[PDB]
């Protein structure tokens, strides 16, 4: 789902 | 976060047109982007999308071979190309940005950012003032105004510059088979004020330049 | 491809009642990602619910969203006069982002008639070589009206348009206007320029007419 990718964008640069 | 669009475009069958969005506030590269359209008195269609840090787009099967969706990481700006234009393209044209929740800024996909849209009319027609008619009046009387053969949308229409609003109805354009729109004007009146007020139609259509204050009498 | 079905496409409520909105989706909606937009005339949408039953910070409490897998709801618990607008669902639980057709809430009242005006063409306009004859169905409820031009009795067929406006905020009417387009030859070859009205407050058509 290209709708979750910024989800894990998100996540991954904290 | 604020959204703004470029502006209305009238653009000839077969041509492309580009619609630009510019972001202000939060951050740009890191949250979806999508494009979505609203033909007159229709739905709401999502078009596709763009990621600007991943150039990661998505677009709808309807328009996947037809739509191009850029970003510009420089300038906060997302642009929707779409080629091929046919009459059934005309709409408002929105570009849409998802929300955030708690104030960590995490995504929510949902379309929390909405741009004021821009109208892209497909059309061959040229720029035309419309001629405007009196309706005029036969315990209630109506008249109007009629305000034929223009091109393009939009025009206003005030009733003595604005001081009548009670009781009167501007219809929404319809499109003729020339490709020209037309409007009705209309207000419901006392018959006794008739012999007394004065009723102008104060018509407005800035791409001509037509401004017509049309004093409609029995 | 997911269908999300809107029924019915419009709710005719009081201010004050509840509604509920359905949104039924043809496949299982991933991860209960489903949004609810409102959108009034002239105005962008604007987000109410999303992941079926979150809230922005900024939308009214009133408004609630349930619903899992392919049912979902939304709930305004007391129509306040800013809630009459359209409401849209949309999917995203996969790449291909869908939305309803929406519903349309708008304010129930009591049946009215139109009332029924006829305009002949100007002398302006005649000079041009055209002549567009108007009909007005003013203030009138519910939306479902009927409009028909006859001339010398005869149907009239594609020399007509018609539009309608938005639901009135004073009086939850609707108007409508009728254009009936002619060349002037064709306008001084008939005497009888008639508009015959149908609506449910007429218990039977109501004919405005001139003679040329
Ligand atoms: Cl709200
Ligand atoms: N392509």
């Amino acid at each position: 789902n290209w709708f979750d990718i910024t989800n894990w964008l998100w996540y991954i640069k904290k | 976060v604020q959204l703004v669009q470029s502006g209305a475009e009238v653009k000839r069958p077969g041509s492309s047109v580009t619609v630009s969005c510019k972001a202000s506030g939060g951050s740009f590269s890191t949250y979806a982007l999508s494009w979505v359209r609203q033909a007159p008195g229709r739905g709401l269609e999502w078009m596709g999308g763009v990621i600007p840090l991943l150039t990661i787009t998505n677009y709808a099967p309807r328009f996947q071979g037809r739509i191009t969706i850029t970003a510009d990481r420089s300038t906060s700006t997302a642009y929707l190309e779409l080629n091929s234009l046919r009459p059934e393209d005309t709409a408002v044209y929105y570009c849409a940005r998802e929300g955030t929740t708690g104030c960590g800024g995490k995504p929510i996909g949902a379309f929390a950012h909405w741009g004021q849209g821009t109208l892209v009319t497909v059309s061959s027609a040229s720029t035309k003032g419309p001629s405007v008619f009196p309706l005029a009046p036969s315990g209630t009387a109506a008249l109007g105004c009629l305000v034929k053969d223009y091109f393009p949308e939009p025009v206003t229409v005030s009733w003595n510059s604005g001081a009548l609003t009670s009781g009167v109805h501007t219809f929404p354009a319809v499109l003729q088979s020339s490709g020209l729109y037309s409007l009705s004007s209309v207000v419901t009146v006392p018959s006794s004020s008739l012999g007394t007020q004065t009723y102008i139609c104060n018509v407005n259509h800035k791409p001509s330049n037509t401004k017509v204050d049309k004093k409609v009498e029995p | 491809e997911i269908v999300l079905t809107q029924s019915p496409g419009t709710q005719s409520l009081s201010p004050g009642e509840r509604a509920t909105l359905s949104c039924r989706a043809s496949q299982s909606v991933g991860n209960n990602k489903l949004a609810w937009y409102q959108q009034r005339p002239g105005q962008a949408p604007r987000l109410l619910i999303y992941g079926a039953s979150s809230r922005p910070s900024g939308v009214a409490d009133r408004f609630s969203g349930s619903g899992s897998g392919t049912d979902f709801t939304l709930t305004i618990s007391r129509l306040e006069p800013e809630d009459f607008a359209v409401y849209y669902c949309q999917q995203y639980g996969q790449s291909l982002s869908t939305f309803g057709q929406g519903t349309k809430v708008e304010v129930k009242r009591t049946v009215a008639a139109p009332s029924v005006f006829i305009f002949p063409p100007s002398d302006e306009q005649l000079k041009s070589g055209t002549a567009s004859v108007v009909c007005l169905l003013n203030n009138f409820y519910p939306r479902e009206a009927k409009v028909q031009w006859k001339v010398d009795n005869a149907l009239q067929s594609g020399n007509s348009q018609e539009s309608v406006t938005e639901q009135d905020s004073k009086d939850s009417t609707y108007s409508l206007s009728s254009t009936l387009t002619l060349s002037k030859a064709d306008y001084e070859k008939h005497k009888v320029y008639a508009c015959e009205v149908t609506h449910q407050g007429l218990s039977s058509p109501v004919t405005k007419s001139f003679n040329r």
